[PDB]
């Protein structure tokens, strides 16, 4: 992947997470469970909505009447008009399977930013006070309530409620 | 100690997408942007019916072929479908002048109407009840075209008809008309009886002078002879003057027309489905709003640009893995 | 202790773009690919001023229509304006033939000039006065086409016309002759007084033979007669070969002609406006180099792409934020 | 965006900053104000620009003479001809608008790119000797003159600068 | 310490791409999807040889020029190579009409078999002997075209002709016909003997009559008369019907021919090369499958897209610093 | 490129890494030389490999005969015939420069993107066990085996073991 994270350093995806596209899984002590970003999964969503409306909406369409009007004695005048019908089914053929793939594949790298984005935005919060295991999950040095959870989630982390505590399972812990 | 997480949705998903770099991604949610599906009819175009040839062809329709029904149904069509090989072109061979510009131009019309012209009772001194033949049969007898009349000599003579018609309704007129080409010298004098023979046609704008080509030709629905049928519009109050000795197939029944717009000619042998549509194709009526189809070339209306595709499946959702 | 950030650009701009996930974004700098304006004049096209008709047609202008405009000795020109319905185009009824090719050939001409190739002294036994019409008046006495001559029995005989004309000048001749379609057998012979006539025109790749079509017409321009002119090209060193015995509109000055390139003909009423570009249209001239514009499809010259699109708004800056 | 520096972290568009593209806000004793990194705006500059001109110079254009040259029995090649403009019109309205959705994502992708690069190169410049708070900007360990800052601009700190002076600091806030 | 790096490859190439924000860009490896070799020879075309007319039109050929080589026969080709300006056409003045349609037609043929379908004996009261000119020279004697003969009066006298051919074969028969244009009265009575002369050809589909159009005209080839020729197409069980009383270039030979598949006419010097490809240019075959190509635009067969460009690299390695 | 990787810290290209495309460099007591991640190489030559495949082989091309069979008076088909003709060439050629260019300009920041993901799979591993030079380049606390380094490219890292020794060189070398 571009950025490295649905197969970079997430290597999963959680089927029993059924209420969004990004989230998030906690495990504390009083158990463990899915929760999904409303507002990262809504900007996706609109997204790929748009994208799939800007392909679809920007096409110009207008009344055309196609038929076989020239006889046989006008083939040479058939032929051109062969050779039209025949380009512009080259040009739209080709135009229209590149753009399915190049957006594809901008799609899938949406995707991974994403992911990516929400992991350095709990990055950030946290601080020295978890420890990044490797795969996307943090090890939190000190007990994580499920409102300290949910402090995650909302983005209102108290780093000096816990900067003391997480200090205490860092450098006591030898 | 406690363990917070990131990961992203997964499903019961097995529906791929391709991407420029990788094939066969698997993904969670896709939308195909290929039109593939019809309802198999033939429908109205934005509320016109189209003008259905069963099978007759355009100038069998308009000359009057016996065997193609006789009273028009629909004073305006969207577009006309005929069959590939139409039956009843023209009964009696020969040929119909600038027949695919005619065809073109009767492709959408707005408003069509037969009207008498010239009755039956403006020839006293030629034969109008002669003029027919076993190329154009009808309840197993010789017939002719509905809307033209074959005159014939009477009394063994041909006076030189002299006859105009002026264009008092106020749309343009199609008028069809056209001459005979014997197939020798005794046949001349019998049906005409005068050796040599000329057409003459009059408008503002038409100038025509004809005259036989007295030949011999293969057989074609068994005659040897050819009628070459000729048209033109007479706009309102022009008028058109006929002038012959001979050879003449005139006008009885000509038809008020108005156009304001245009279509084709499509060649189908779907049936009509009592439906409506704004995109036409011969196999059937598209109801979309996608970017593509891969259908039919032959479209007529607002309709999805035509492509060799089997698939156009854009990824919307995330890698899914099982 | 100190402090450093990373921050990025914002101003006071309302500028809106739309990209392909996101609608009405506002950035800071933004830049329209889509071309809009034109000078509203019809201008010269590449340092070549057009040819402008005024009210003549292409037709009545070759065949010098008294009615119109005097020749004004255009040397060259690099498109032909025409208005949409040119008031003086024939006026003694008839016809071009192959006007379209003609116009289309004569779209674009790097020299032209007028030049006698048969003076009115080479008819010593024909009339060469009385070939006027009321259709075609000037200063309100019946006249004719200025560059062809109606030519009439004298002395109530019309003798055989054998006349040739070498193209001895180092350019291609442009040369119009016409028919007179008479209207009635004793029109035929109080103008030209032998019953049947023809036109016989050679050159080395000519070879027409013409014969009027007496017949009956509705008037146009008072007219019920007709008049079918043609043209061909004479290469230098060759010959036009012309025999008729009635009926023959004949030439008197013919067109020293050369081509090099290729154009159209503009249907517009916009006045000349003494400026130069590369790209004109109808409506106006377009001094640009952006790939795409939306003003007219009818476009000469080398011109941006025509699309349908009122803005083509490329971001440049950074989002903005207020 | 996708790397997450518009509406990352960031987060905040600098009206006062008026003297360029990307940029830095420092608050040390001495005073407060701005100043732009002159290498990352010139290639931002010189990479839009290039990517305008190359939209506007790739066009191939050609001389045409646009009439309508038949006539009323040439209807049917009046009629091809106009399928021929019209197919031409939406083949070229189509790649016009789109070209201009996927690449203004590409563009804000871009500015979106150019902005992080310059936070991670900071980064880099500063290390242990300095936190991150969150919201793009660095808290110092030690005294930063207006010396030492444009050292950072430029991109030259080095260790003997601040070695063990960055960690007094540092465990004196304890 | 101990130290690891992380670094990717590089190499000695001066390979250049260009991206849509960065010019002059050195790569490690790129590839080129624009195609800008030929082989210089004409080839086949899917394993069918084209027909090289050396200097020869399709008229010459098909008419029997007597300065084009004698009839080899090729019972099919893909395509024709006809030089820039044929050589022998017409070598008596003339036209063939419909020429364009015919040659689109025969540009690929499936099978084509000439056969005789009127031997020289079959014209017992015409002289077929003295049909010859010194504008188609042979052995530096005056001859005319192989495949027609051109009839004579015979003991000062040109009886009317009635003759048919009825099409047994299982094949559609290609038959060309003319009429001779005489240059005076004198002319024609020394020719033909009939002052006024015709000729008429009827099938299932053809009504023609033709007459001499007796006229001044220039020298080509040393002659002023000229030389109409027609064809048709008869299909099986169908007949010709000739029948004229002077002027009639009589078909002596027919052609047997089967079309599948369409082609047109190419204008090249190039050699033929004994090779295949299903890509052809006047400039030399195209091996390739690259998407786009700057060789030729007047390509036969399958072929890149025909673009404007020098180069079309595509980035495959990384970006390499020396 | 965008991911500041190869114009970024790594300001190299090692001319001796002649069997892969992204590699390492390794430097320890036992000798030094380049290895090749051939799995990261593996994902973007086929990567590569398949974008080229697919703007080839998306083309759709169809049998033509393109001849000049249209004589002297007939110059306006003629012309209708050029019309198309330069149409379709405008079009192909203005797409097509424009989809190299394009998509060069993702291959460039695709390799980009790689570099980058494979410094953060060799920095998630260290961590705090080896230290950061900033130009793509990590100093290690502790030795490095052959076995060691092997492991660094492989993804089989063992912080725990050298965790405990690397503290013996970070807060004693002061
Ligand atoms: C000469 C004339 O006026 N002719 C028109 C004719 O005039 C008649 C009527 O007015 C009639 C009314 O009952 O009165 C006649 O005068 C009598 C009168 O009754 C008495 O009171 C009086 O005491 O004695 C008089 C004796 O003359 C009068 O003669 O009326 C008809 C019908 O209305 C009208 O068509 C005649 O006008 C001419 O018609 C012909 C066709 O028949 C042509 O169109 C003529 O037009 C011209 C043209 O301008 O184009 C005349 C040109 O000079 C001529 N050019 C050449 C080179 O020949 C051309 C040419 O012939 C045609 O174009 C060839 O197709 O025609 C038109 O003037
Ligand atoms: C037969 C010939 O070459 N005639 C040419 C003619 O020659 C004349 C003059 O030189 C004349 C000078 O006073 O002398 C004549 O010979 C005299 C002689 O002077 C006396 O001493 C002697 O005692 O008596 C002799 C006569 O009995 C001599 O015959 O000169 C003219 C002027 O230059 C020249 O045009 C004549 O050449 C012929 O012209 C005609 C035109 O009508 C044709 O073009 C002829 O060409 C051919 C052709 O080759 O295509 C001849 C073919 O045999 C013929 N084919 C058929 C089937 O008829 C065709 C055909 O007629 C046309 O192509 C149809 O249009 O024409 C050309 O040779
Ligand atoms: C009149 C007729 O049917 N003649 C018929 C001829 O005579 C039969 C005879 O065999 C039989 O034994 O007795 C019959 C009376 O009891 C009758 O007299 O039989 C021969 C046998 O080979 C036929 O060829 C011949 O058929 C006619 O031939 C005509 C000349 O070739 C012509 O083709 C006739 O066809 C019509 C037609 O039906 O189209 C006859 C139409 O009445 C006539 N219409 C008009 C307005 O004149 C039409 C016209 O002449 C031509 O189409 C003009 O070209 O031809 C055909 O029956
Ligand atoms: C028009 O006149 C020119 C000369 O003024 C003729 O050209 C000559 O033709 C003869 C006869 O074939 C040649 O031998 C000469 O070489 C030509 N000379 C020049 C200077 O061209 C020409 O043939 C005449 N055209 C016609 C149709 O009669
Ligand atoms: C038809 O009748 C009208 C009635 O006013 C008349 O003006 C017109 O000339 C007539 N058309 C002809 C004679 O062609
Ligand atoms: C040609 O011959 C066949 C068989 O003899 C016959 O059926 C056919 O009618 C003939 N064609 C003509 C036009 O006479």
């Amino acid at each position: 992947g571009l950025f490295g994270a649905i197969a970079g350093f997430i290597e999963g995806g959680w089927q029993g997470m059924v209420d969004g596209w990004y989230g998030y899984h906690h495990s504390n002590e009083q158990g463990s469970g899915y929760a999904a970003d409303k507002e990262s999964t809504q900007k996706a969503i609109d997204g790929v909505t748009n994208k799939v409306n800007s392909i679809i909406d920007k096409m110009n369409t207008q009344f055309e009447a196609v038929g076989r009007e020239f006889n046989n004695l006008e083939r040479r005048i058939e032929n051109l008009n062969k050779k039209m019908e025949d380009g512009f089914l080259d040009v739209w053929t080709y135009n229209a399977e590149l753009l399915v793939l190049m957006e594809n594949e901008r799609t899938l790298d949406f995707h991974d930013s994403n992911v990516k984005n929400l992991y350095d935005k709990v990055r950030l919060q946290l601080r020295d006070n978890a420890k990044e295991l490797g795969n996307g999950c943090f090890e939190f040095y000190h007990k994580c309530d499920n409102e300290c959870m949910e402090s995650v989630r909302n983005g209102t982390y108290d780093y000096p409620q816990y900067s003391e505590e997480a200090r205490l399972k860092r450098e006591e812990i030898s | 100690g406690d363990q917070i997480c990131i990961g992203y949705h997964a499903n019961n998903s097995t529906e791929q997408v391709d991407t420029i770099m990788e094939k066969n991604v698997t993904v969670t949610h896709a939308q195909d942007i290929l039109e593939k599906t019809h309802n198999g009819k033939l429908c109205d175009l934005n509320g016109v019916k189209p003008l259905i040839l069963k099978d007759c062809s355009v100038a069998g329709w308009l000359l009057g072929n016996p065997m193609c029904d006789e009273f028009i149904r629909v004073p305006e069509w969207s577009y006309i479908v005929e069959r590939a090989n139409p039956a009843n072109d023209l009964c009696y061979p020969g040929s119909l002048n600038d027949y695919e510009e005619l065809k073109h131009m009767l492709s959408r019309i707005n408003h069509f109407e037969k009207i008498q012209i010239i009755p039956k009772s403006s020839w006293p001194n030629h034969e109008t009840s002669l003029g027919v033949s076993a190329a154009c049969p009808y309840q197993g007898a010789p017939s002719f075209f509905r809307n033209v009349v074959w005159l014939i000599k009477k009394n063994d003579a041909y006076p030189t008809i002299k006859i105009s018609y002026n264009n008092t309704n106020r749309e343009d007129l199609l008028i069809l008309w056209g001459i005979h080409h014997s197939n020798n010298a005794e046949e001349q004098t019998n049906l005409y009886k005068n050796p040599i023979t000329y057409i003459s046609v009059g408008t503002s704008t038409l100038n025509q002078r004809l005259a036989p080509k007295i030949a011999t030709r293969s057989q074609v629905n068994g005659q040897r002879g050819r009628m070459d049928f000729f048209w033109t519009i007479l706009k309102p109050n022009d008028a058109i003057h006929f002038e012959s000795n001979g050879n003449f197939i005139a006008p009885e029944y000509a038809y008020k027309i108005v156009k304001k717009g245009d279509s084709t000619i499509m060649k189908s042998g779907v049936e009509y489905g009592h439906c409506n549509t704004k995109c036409q194709t011969p196999v059937g009526a598209i109801n979309s709003s996608m970017p593509f189809h891969n259908i039919h070339p032959l479209t007529i209306g607002e309709c999805p640009k035509y492509v060799k595709s089997n698939k156009l499946v854009l990824a919307t959702g995330l890698r899914n893995s099982p």
